[PDB]
């Protein structure tokens, strides 16, 4: 199962400023960039185009490009309109895309977060809010919902069109998405020990202090931290009282060992 | 879904305080208000989403706004200019595209109001002759020696308004054209079978609406203030 | 307004002399303005990448920067960051 | 200026068909509607498009639109005297209350009416309340004829205007002179005017 995401941020410090950003991410890995200085979606990967013809993707840019300047102009006007109620700043994230399941089968998803809150999601045929969204709100919706152009649009790409390209990237990116790159593993300690882990995916890791056979209780994974070159890092500490550091190993598990642990004693 | 404005005619003066209102039954929220001018098509001046809420449209400049309430619209111009002159439109509309246009204010700002004049109005009667050789009859108003051009001539006859064999000059003619301030003329025709003409029991009237001075206009000169008035003129038909 | 969390480490195991890379990973904050610094012994590195900034489940904003780096004895790293939830600019120092 | 409309203006004669053109950059387009504007008046709305590739009709009015192409077509079948007026060109960017409207300058129509009949004459009508005031009308002449301004600046003569008897289904064309002075005559009034032929003076 994959999640494809595509995440919007946009700002509006006034009247007048505003930004728009987003980035596009195929499970972990990213694939388009738009940042509010360029005209134009980049590919992050040579693949990010999947299985669309070049007609096809330029159409689909031109379209967004135009979103890009109607969105903004529309979140202006609906702050006109909820006055003096709403005020700036305002910050606006969309997070929109489908996850792909076993077979011919998905589901999309449009969420819409404002002031970094969970407020609003399009869900069938239209825009609704969804519990704990202010009232204030209502207007809104009901000003989005009269535009039946938009409407059809959204419902004919979570319906359509992303599903439809998600299924091409897949193909396309099969060699990336399922690369296997091998952790390397190091050790330190703190006036507590620290087996640092390093490089490696996909995500799935095990790491584990030993003293030979048996696992200790007390480890604690740290949260999995990123690379630039789209690896992993990861580590694992463990408390002990001084001079009892002898015999002890950090193990790591990975599915890029093929079962070949890395076994680190101090 | 209906919209109204008033005035629907205003002469002003530079400098002058002009206030032109809309009033919408609709309960729509929001509202526009646009000018037209020739050459252009219509361009939104302000613009309002509720009561209390006003928004700078595309040429704000010159023009305020006001929206006391759900009903009620208004520009109002706080130093009236000659570049304001123009016919304004006024719309209303709910959260759907649909916008509703109000039926147009024509505003005429002089440099001056010392010509302004309203006209003198005659009815001719049918030519006896006309009668005999078509069996119609035409009857011609004329407005005359009136400043500036904002005339509205309309016919009634039994005091209903009539439309059709109506025929009124598009243009004003102007009386002294060689002259900036040159009073104006405007005929227009009314024409009746003959027999309805023969009844002497349709009455005729020919009006014209004239715009001029408000009663808070001042006013410094000899002859009588030019306010905005009807003139008219009348007859009754004969056998 | 959330206050972002930092989190300061090298892509591969430091050794004294050889070249590595140094990451500074910076989540959890909102508003998405914020501005980060990389520090080689309270000075500036001028050529500090930085990964396009993103959003989690959660809704809260991260980016990552990252720049080449040599570890020795004697010199100290840094990742300051200035975002409207503190007062102050916080500076977190690579240890290991 | 994203909305153009051509021509600018035209003249047809009665019962003729004509098209008038939009053409917009206006992004996105959701909706163009076309409106009728008489002189003097207001708004009139005859149709709205709002599909890809659309077309309507109103009686007599048709249009088409082709959003690709940016562009849009009224035809007006069989053209009435009371078709002229303004065509206006609207384009809505959206399909709700956030959208703003973009407005065409307009194409002016001229409809030159059908007389059929003609029976060109020079009447005296004579003033409701003074009996030595006149006005002199010339009346019931064929659409070719031009009625030209007078020679004279003491004497008045109006353009050419068509009346509508609706219940007759009878239209007439007249123009009417006069003059603040006495030694004035119908006769002299139109002198100046290519008149036919063949007008009837009454004496
Ligand atoms: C969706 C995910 C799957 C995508 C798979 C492809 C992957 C490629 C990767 C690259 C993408 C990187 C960018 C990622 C950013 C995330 C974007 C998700 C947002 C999806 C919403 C798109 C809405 C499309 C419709 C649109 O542009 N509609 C606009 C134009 O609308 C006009 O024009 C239209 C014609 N115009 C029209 O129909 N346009 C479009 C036509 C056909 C296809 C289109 C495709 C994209 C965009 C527009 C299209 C019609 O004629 C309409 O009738 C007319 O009105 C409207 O202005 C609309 O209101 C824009 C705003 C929509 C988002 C609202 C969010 C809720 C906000 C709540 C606010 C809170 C209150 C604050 C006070
Ligand atoms: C598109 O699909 C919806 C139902 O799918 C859900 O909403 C999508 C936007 C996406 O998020 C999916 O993964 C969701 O599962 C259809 O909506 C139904 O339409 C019928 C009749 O039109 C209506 O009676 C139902 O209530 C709708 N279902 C729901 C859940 O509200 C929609 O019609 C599809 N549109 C097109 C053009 O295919
Ligand atoms: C609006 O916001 C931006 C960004 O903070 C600021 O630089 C700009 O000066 C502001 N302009 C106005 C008119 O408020
Ligand atoms: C973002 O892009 C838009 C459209 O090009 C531009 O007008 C706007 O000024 C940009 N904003 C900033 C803050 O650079």
């Amino acid at each position: 199962n994959y999640t494809f995401r595509c995440l919007q941020m946009s700002s509006f410090a006034n009247r007048s400023w505003s930004r728009t950003d987003s980035v596009v991410w195929l499970g972990d890995l990213q694939t388009h960039r738009w940042s509010n200085d360029s005209a134009t979606i980049s590919f992050t990967k040579p693949w990010s185009q999947g299985k669309l013809s070049n007609q096809q993707w330029e159409k689909l840019q031109h379209m967004f490009q135009v979103y890009r300047v109607s969105f903004t102009r529309d979140i202006q006007e609906l702050v006109k309109m909820m006055s003096p109620k709403e005020d700036y700043p305002i910050e606006i994230q969309l997070s929109a895309g489908c996850e792909m399941y076993p077979g011919n089968a998905s589901e999309s998803f449009l969420h819409v977060a404002f002031q970094g809150k969970y407020v609003v999601r399009f869900w069938g045929t239209s825009w609704q809010t969804v519990p704990g969204a202010p009232s204030w709100l209502d207007l809104p919706i009901k000003v989005l919902n009269a535009d039946q152009g938009t409407s059809a649009t959204v419902q004919m790409l979570l319906n359509d069109t992303c599903p439809l390209f998600v299924r091409g990237l897949l193909e396309a990116g099969k060699s990336d998405l399922e690369k296997q790159e091998k952790p390397v593993a190091w050790l330190s300690s703190v006036p507590q020990l620290v087996c640092h882990v390093s490089g490696f995916y996909p995500k799935p890791v095990w790491v584990m202090w030993m003293r030979g056979d048996q696992e200790q209780q007390g480890t604690h994974r740290g949260d999995f931290l990123p690379n630039a070159d789209e690896t992993w890092y990861l580590q694992a500490t463990l408390d002990v009282e001084a001079g009892e550091e002898a015999g002890l190993a950090c193990r790591v598990k990975h599915s890029s060992l093929g079962g070949q642990d890395i076994i680190l004693y101090w | 879904a209906a919209v109204t404005q008033s005035p629907r005619n205003k002469v002003a003066v530079t400098g002058g305080k002009v206030t032109l209102s809309c009033n919408q039954t609709n309960n729509h929220n929001n509202m526009y208000w646009y000018r037209q001018d020739t050459g252009h098509g219509l361009r939104l001046i302000h613009y309002s989403y509720g009561a209390g809420s006003t928004e700078k449209g595309d040429i704000p400049d010159g023009y305020k706004a006001s929206r006391p309430s759900q009903e009620n619209f208004s520009l109002i111009l706080e130093l009236a200019t000659p570049s304001q002159t123009s016919v304004y439109f006024c719309a209303s509309g709910d959260e759907g595209y649909t916008q509703y246009f109000g039926p147009g204010t024509r505003l005429l700002v002089l440099e001056d109001l010392r010509n302004v004049t309203p006209p003198k109005v005659s009815l001719f009667e049918p030519s006896k002759a006309e009668i005999s050789h078509t069996q119609k009859a035409t009857l011609v108003c004329l407005a005359t020696g009136f400043y500036p051009d904002h005339v509205e001539l309309s016919w009634w006859v039994n005091g209903k308004e009539v439309h059709s064999g109506v025929c009124t000059d598009p243009q004003p003619l102007k009386e002294q054209p060689a002259l900036n301030d040159s009073r104006y003329s405007l005929s227009s025709r009314l024409r009746v079978s003959a027999t309805f003409w023969q009844n002497p029991r349709n009455h005729f009237r020919c009006q014209v609406q004239f715009y001029g001075l408000s009663e808070n206009d001042e006013w410094t000169q000899d002859r009588a203030k030019p306010v905005t008035q009807i003139v008219s003129a009348e007859a009754w038909g004969r056998a | 307004q959330k206050t972002p969390q930092i989190q300061v480490y090298s892509r591969h195991p430091p050794e004294n002399g050889k070249p590595n890379i140094l990451n500074c990973y910076v989540t959890q904050f909102h508003p998405p303005h914020i501005e980060i610094q990389m520090l080689k012994n309270g000075k500036k590195i001028p050529k500090v990448e930085m990964s396009d900034m993103s959003f989690s489940k959660d809704w809260s904003f991260y980016i990552l920067a990252h720049t080449e780096f040599t570890p020795t004895e004697t010199d100290t790293y840094a990742c300051r960051v200035k975002h409207a939830s503190m007062a102050e600019p916080k500076t977190v120092y690579w240890d290991r | 200026t994203q909305v153009e409309q051509s021509p600018q203006s035209l003249v047809v004669r009665q019962g003729e068909n004509c098209v008038l053109q939009c053409n917009y950059s206006v992004t996105p387009d959701n909706h163009l509607r076309w409106f009728k504007q008489d002189t003097g008046k207001g708004l009139v709305s005859l149709t709205v498009l709002v599909d890809q590739k659309d077309k309507t009709s109103n009686g007599r009015y048709s249009a088409t639109l082709d959003k690709d192409a940016k562009h849009s077509t009224l035809h007006i079948t069989a053209t009435l005297l009371d078709d002229t007026a303004t065509y206006i060109c609207v384009v809505g960017d959206r399909g709700s209350a956030l959208g703003r409207l973009h407005f065409g300058a307009g194409t002016q129509l001229i409809v030159i009416p059908d007389i059929q009949n003609p029976d060109p004459a020079v009447y005296q009508l004579r003033d409701s309340k003074s009996s030595d005031k006149s006005v002199c009308l010339f009346t019931d002449f064929d659409s070719q004829t031009n009625v030209s301004q007078s020679k004279d600046s003491d004497v008045y003569i109006t353009d050419k205007c068509v009346l509508d008897m609706r219940s007759m289904d009878f239209k007439s064309n007249s123009a009417v002179a006069w003059s603040n002075k006495s030694d004035f005559a119908c006769a002299n009034a139109f002198n100046n005017s290519i008149i036919p032929e063949d007008t009837f003076f009454p004496s």
